[PDB]
RNA sequence: UUCGGGUCUUGUAAUUGGAAUGAGUACAAUGUAAAUACCUUAACGAGGAACAACUGGAGGGCAAGUCUGGUGCCAGCAGCCG
């Protein structure tokens, strides 16, 4: 189903407000919840543009952008997918108490 | 089907060559006696010919007109 | 008066034969090429006027018209583009015929009073 | 990289639209005269024939 | 014979005049128990007549843009479809 579809990138870095996050394990409805490398456990809402062209799941390092508003929830924004993880854990901008490897 | 990095230079910086403005070199080029002869400075040309003065840089008058033809130790 | 110092100027630049500046006028008079050369009474520090009198004298005859300004203003200096002058400044300080292009009525009249009396 | 800044800034477009000058606009005649203006704009002046009004087109 | 007189009219112009007048002031008088206000009226009171009309809307429903720039499934809009 490839042709029904709109047919070696760079890390981003967090940016005043948003933060790398391991998800725990993933909820229903479309939604999932991420520890947050402060010592928090937040509820992350996949985003558009993302909902279903690129996947996500359980231990994976993954960008998130809070809401100023209330802080309890965020949404999501952008993956890494296993590569550039142990990049992010290299350049030490997050803690390293959280090593994912298989 | 790609992005393209900045292209980050580990290179200080080449400038353009400028050629340098002389101001007046014909003085220098000639030397007038007294209302009357005048004499050049230095050399004269003989593989271009008369009035194409030379180089002086040591041992070694050079040409410029036809600058590859003429240098030669004088 | 000076009426056919511009037609012969403009004769020059038919044939191309002006050593505008002062460079290609020292070059082409050390040479058998300059015709006539003019050197303007304003130029300071009247270096380079004195050592082209002390030159032409040695393509000996020279006319003596001052005020350069005007004179590279018409002496085929720039682009008139519009009706007339169409530029900022422009100037030559001495001028060399080294080809005659045209001739009739004023070539060697009045350098033969100028020059050779 | 991703998103610019923090998604959800709660008036994102109108913090960072370039905001553009009002114009001067000479006044327009209101009240009946607006219908002056009006009237001999459509019925009087007939501007398109062609098909429909196309009133107020696109100019391109 | 192409014309072109715009010959007859309509519009469009930061061109250009002189008319007309109230909103506001205000002599007064009337109006009223006393008064305000109105209805009259001296004298004042229009040039950009700055003496300035807003409120919603221009995908459909439903009259009106496939104009410009901005954001880029975000912000937001949307009674419904979107
Ligand atoms: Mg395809
Ligand atoms: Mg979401
Ligand atoms: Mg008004
Ligand atoms: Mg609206
Ligand atoms: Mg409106
Ligand atoms: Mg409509
Ligand atoms: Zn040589």
């Amino acid at each position: 189903k490839g042709r029904r579809g709109k047919n070696k990138r760079e890390l981003i870095y967090k940016e005043e407000g948003q933060e790398y996050a391991q998800i725990t394990k993933m909820l229903g409805n479309g939604r999932v919840e991420a520890s947050c490398f402060d010592g928090n456990k937040r509820m992350a809402h996949i985003r558009g543009k993302l909902r279903k062209k690129v996947w996500m799941g359980q231990g994976d390092i993954i960008l998130v952008s809070l809401r100023d508003f209330q802080d309890d929830q965020c949404d999501v924004v952008h993956k890494y997918n296993l590569d550039e993880a142990r990049t992010l854990k290299n350049q030490g901008e997050l803690p390293e108490n959280a090593k994912i490897n298989e | 089907g790609k992005k393209r990095k900045k292209k980050v230079y580990t290179t200080p910086k080449k400038i353009r060559h400028k050629h340098k403005k002389v101001k007046l070199a014909v003085l220098n080029y000639y030397k007038v006696d007294d209302e009357g002869k005048v004499a050049k400075l230095r050399k004269e040309c003989p593989n271009c010919g008369p009035g194409i003065f030379l180089a002086n840089h040591g041992d070694r008058f050079y040409c410029g007109k036809c600058h590859s033809t003429f240098a030669t130790q004088k | 008066i000076e009426d056919a110092l511009k037609v012969v100027l403009r004769t020059s630049l038919v044939h191309d034969g002006l050593a505008r500046g002062l460079r290609e006028s020292a070059k082409a008079l050390t040479r058998g090429e300059g015709q006539l050369a003019v050197l303007v009474e304003s130029v300071t520090e009247e270096a380079i006027s004195k050592l082209v009198q002390g030159l032409a004298t040695e393509n000996v005859p020279l006319i003596k018209v001052a005020d350069a300004k005007q004179l590279g203003e018409w002496a085929g200096l720039g682009k008139i583009d519009r009706d007339g002058n169409a530029r900022k400044v422009v100037g030559a300080s001495v001028v060399v015929v080294k080809n005659w292009g045209a001739d009739t009525q004023e070539r060697e009249i009045l350098l033969e009073h100028f020059s050779q009396q | 990289g991703k998103v610019h800044g923090s998604l959800a800034r709660a008036g994102k477009v109108k913090s960072q639209t370039p905001k553009v000058e009002k114009q001067e606009k000479p006044k327009q005649p209101k009240g009946r005269a607006y219908k002056r203006l009006l009237y001999t704009r459509r019925f009087v002046n007939v501007t398109l024939t062609n098909g429909k009004r196309k009133m107020n087109p696109s100019p391109s």
